[PDB]
């Protein structure tokens, strides 16, 4: 089920930029003299390639946020410069250019009968110069300065890194190479020019191990499923029927239910997986099954207390103590109330007198994990007395004492049955020692292959595990060792690192988007959509379950983390030049100025006679955004009624009128009555005056040579002039480099001889010869 | 293992596409 | 450049690889194969027999593991053999203005095989402590099997040397020595077959 | 005269290569290696004539 | 784990109470009365969650 | 409502929580505000 969902994760795709991200493109426009006639020679200026910006300053900021999101989603990881190259037909040195549209622009400029020859010769002089000895090439490009800055920033922060065989040799986690039982081998070389991508290896910053138990439990369940998939199976189990009949002979009957190989395999896999992923487990057993109790006692001897729910631990301890321990020495049986902070084993330690049993109980009481930081990854390691398996002897001696006391206040048959059980468990001491050492080594080796922080916090969903399987495992283990297969281990490691990298990448994307949204003074956006996108893109949840409240709490938690450097600088660049991008649009204006005083108009070499106010000084500034937001109209109405100067700043669509009849007959101020009458400024449409020779009405301004005078001006800035000698640039890049992904497929490992396996202390793992 | 072999073939083919 | 392919469960493969490493200079392979083979051989035969801890090692050290083996074992025969393999490299000579890489004289006449046989026979009667019964018996009997072919191994190795000399004589273009991208798969089982 | 075409013909006329797979940066390195070698006297004298 | 939503809910209730009480004309005393209105605790939990 | 019921059931670790519907929540909210208003 979920195994496919958590195993079908591929590394995040590195986009290959097919063309430079363009916002500005050249456009050829006519011009007029200061008098207002055509010049019969056109000039090329800058215009936005896209003109989908809607009116309203809030919608402007929304469009800016969408633009930032598009730029960050289309980020180039490795930027090739040989692929994007079309040969220029006009370069008399047979050069090559960066983009097909650049070639079209070069052809247009090279062939225009109204253009001079210096620019044409500069066009023809373009040629790429390649210096392969230092792995650097130069290309020509024509862009608006914003686009050139963005392209340079993309170029100079690529994620590639030189690759060598020893680098991959060091890419494996250290606690695998350092051990002897695993050996690595290669079969191919690597060139000095190849490059690869490093994943992200930063720890948790959402604190999902605290106060977010739902998603944490979901992730733990997924990782537990994966671990169950990866942990190796058992080989060479003793025949079930022979073991059953041998135990039956040993017990002298005239119990054994639940002893099958599948049970042992499931118990082994479940125990290892739960230990690995910190998924707590709950037990269940019939209180009148002594052998189950002893097997559970062994299980508690090996595995520490912290990985068990208080209910199961309390029940197991109560059963063990009041069925064996106080029964031995004939002391009054304890009544451990369900809910005291003390544990039954602690009270037993404080009560009994004999040495070995008390020592063993004391060991099982306070045996906690140790937090150890290795190679930047936090891990949980058992006490060193458990890996070499000596503590089992400290168990058995105590059990041996249990066979010496007379068991007073009990019938003979009960003592006989308990002695039979303890003897059956005792005769298999070597099997238990080998199993415990194998478990320790397998846990250490496997757990050394995870790269995310782990915490010991009980979660909501609890694993079910019956003790009969544990009894079967303890009675059925044999001689053949089991070592995890290198192929499975590498597959598990690849999946884990892929998951971690995906998580970190999505975190950074969400943080960048939220930071930009909150710094652009956006406050009318339901922010649950971004969190929903993040959760969906993590590719393990369904947004149909987690409600909105946790999304908002996660957003508040996420705001604190400082954003990554590249995205922060991208946002800084896109915000520092916001005004130039916004004003240069030819679909919206920046406000309307009203003065009710005779003022002259401006003369520009792109609009002819246009009504434009470059600055807004000397007037009262009123925000249209606030005007729509609060719904008030008090100050503006009183200012306009008494015919006093006013200034409005905000986004407004414009209507172009090019009739001198409209100029003489004042109609540029009659679009303010609806503000009072309709009391809504959503569709305010100021009229843009424009006089030139194209309109066939310019003879009025020529015959009588009068200076046009109006009463309104529009807050619009004339677009900046275009010069070819300035947009030219020599982009820097790398000649050629093969990007490598899925790197670990180039290393193969061979299992050591299973007999000669060495775990941690220069000794063989299993020894039952 | 078959998927692993397919992935390794893909990687080695990417490497081999730089050898004449 | 030759890559080494093996299945570590076949100890006879590593036993034959001992001869392979003795005959062919180690600079003809890629570093991955050399370090893997050295680590396996050292941690499956010799250090197992000499009661020493398994060689903790880190990939990428400037010194090969065989050097560490040379400066950690004081058994004269195997130590001398390990040193000889350690400093066995292609010899740079120029003949008639033509650059060539040729083997050392000692291996050319077929004499190192006697040293290998003596070292193997020394390992044969060794105590081999802290190892199970059947595994140790099989290991030492395979070692005896490879030792029991002394004359044939000498003839084979010196025939290889003579064939190499004769073929290399007519090479016109010089040959440099540098690692390359691709390699050729050498079958360890085939090496064992040729040896036996 | 695009030197890449000449290097392509030279590589293809070695009968042991395949041009359609070669990488461009290595081609440029090979070209720069070729630029600095002195030509044999016969061809230089033919060019002089 | 519902801090922001609870804050918004309670202050929205406060604002609604202010707005509704603004237009009340007759004064309101404060004294215990005979009958009451049944408030469903489960409904309160539903509104909170 | 269904998702919230599922989440509450999973988190409370139930072996009660019935009677949770948007109609009940709206009725309770209206009752509360009206009672605070009319001094019931």
């Amino acid at each position: 089920s979920i195994l496919k969902k958590l195993e079908d994760i591929k590394p995040e795709q590195a986009k290959a930029q097919t063309k430079l991200f363009r916002i500005f493109e050249p456009r050829q426009k006519p011009i007029y003299i200061a008098n207002g006639e055509k010049e019969r020679r056109n000039r090329i200026y800058w215009k936005l390639k896209k003109d989908t910006l809607p009116d309203g300053d809030y919608d402007v900021r929304e469009y800016f946020l969408n633009l930032y999101d598009q730029v960050l989603t289309e980020m180039p990881d490795y930027l090739l410069l040989k692929d994007m190259a079309v040969e220029n037909k006009n370069s008399r040195d047979a050069g090559k250019v960066v983009d097909s549209e650049t070639a079209s622009i070069c052809d247009a400029i090279f062939q225009d009968e109204e253009t001079e020859g210096a620019v044409a010769r500069f066009i023809a002089e373009m040629r790429q110069r390649v210096q392969a000895d230092r792995n650097v090439v130069n290309y020509p490009s024509i862009l608006h300065p914003i686009d050139y800055a963005f392209n340079e920033y993309f170029l100079q922060h690529q994620l590639v890194e030189p690759l060598n065989n020893d680098i991959i040799f060091n890419y494996i986690p250290e606690r695998i190479r350092n051990d002897v039982n695993y050996i690595l081998n290669m079969d191919r070389n690597l060139p000095s020019t190849a490059r690869y991508i490093r994943p992200n290896l930063l720890q948790d910053r959402l604190n999902l191990h605290d106060n977010f138990e739902s998603l944490w439990d979901t992730i733990t369940t997924s990782n537990y499923i994966l671990a169950r998939s990866v942990v190796p199976d058992l080989k060479e189990l003793v025949s079930t029927e022979a073991q059953i009949q041998k135990m039956s002979q040993d017990l002298q009957l005239e119990f054994l239910t639940g002893i099958n190989s599948q049970a042992a395999n499931d118990c082994f896999k479940t125990l290892i997986a739960a230990m690995l992923s910190q998924r707590t487990m709950s037990l269940d057993f019939v209180t009148t099954n002594y052998m189950s109790l002893i097997s559970g006692m062994w299980l508690l001897t090996v595995v520490p207390n912290d990985m068990f729910i208080r209910e199961s631990l309390v029940a197991c301890q109560l059963a063990i103590v009041n069925t064996i321990i106080y029964v031995a020495f004939g002391m009054q049986r304890m009544h451990y109330r369900n809910g005291d902070p003390q544990t039954p084993f602690q009270i037993a330690e404080q009560q009994i007198q004999n040495f070995q049993v008390a020592n063993w109980l004391h060991f099982v009481n306070n045996n906690y994990f140790r937090q150890v930081v290795i190679d930047g990854v936090l891990n949980q390691v058992l006490n060193d007395n458990i890996r070499n398996g000596h503590v089992i002897n400290q168990l058995m001696e105590a059990l041996m004492q249990l066979s010496r006391q007379q068991f007073p206040t009990m019938p003979v048959d009960y003592k006989r049955s308990i002695q039979r059980g303890i003897l059956l468990l005792s005769n298999r001491l070597g099997q238990l020692v080998d199993l415990t050492r194998l478990l320790a080594y397998s846990y250490e080796t496997l757990m050394a292959c995870v790269t995310m922080n782990m915490q010991h916090v009980q979660t909501l969903t609890t694993e079910k595990l019956q003790l009969t399987s544990v009894t079967s495992l303890c009675m059925l283990i044999g001689n053949a060792t089991v070592i995890p297969s290198p192929q499975t281990l590498f597959h598990y490691y690849n999946v884990n690192v892929n998951f971690h990298s995906n998580y970190n990448e999505r975190i950074n994307d969400a943080v960048a988007i939220i930071t930009a949204a909150n710094r652009l003074n956006l406050y009318q956006k339901k922010m649950k959509a971004i969190v929903e996108d993040f959760l969906k893109r993590l590719h393990i949840f369904d947004v149909a379950v987690a409600p909105d409240d946790q999304m908002y709490r996660l957003r508040d938690r996420l705001r604190l983390l400082p954003v990554e450097v590249r995205r922060l600088d991208i946002f800084n660049l896109i915000l520092m030049a916001m005004d130039q991008i916004e004003r240069a649009s030819d679909k919206i204006a920046q406000g309307v100025i009203i003065a009710y005083r005779d003022m002259q108009l401006e003369r520009d070499e792109m609009y002819g006679y246009v009504n434009i106010a470059r600055n807004l000084d000397g007037f009262q500034q009123i925000n249209l955004e606030e005007l729509m937001r609060t719904g008030s109209y008090a100050q503006i109405t009183n200012m306009l009624l008494n015919n006093q100067p006013v200034a409005l700043v905000g986004a407004l669509p414009f209507v172009t009128d090019s009739s001198v009849i409209s100029l003489i007959a004042i109609l540029d101020a009659t679009v303010f009555a609806q503000i009072v009458k309709l009391r809504k400024v959503d569709t305010l449409k100021p009229i843009l005056y424009k006089i030139n020779s194209d309109s066939n009405d310019f003879y009025l301004v020529a015959n009588y040579d009068w200076v046009p005078i109006s009463t309104t001006k529009v807050y619009k800035q004339v677009p900046v002039q275009f010069d070819f000698r300035n947009s030219m640039h020599m982009l820097t890049s790398n000649l050629t480099f093969t990007v490598y992904s899925d790197l670990l497929a180039f290393v193969s490992a061979d299992t050591v001889e299973p007999i000669n396996a060495v775990a941690f202390d220069n000794m063989r793992i299993m020894n039952e010869l | 293992k078959t998927k692993e072999e397919h992935q390794k073939e893909v990687q080695y083919e990417i490497l081999q596409k730089t050898i004449p």
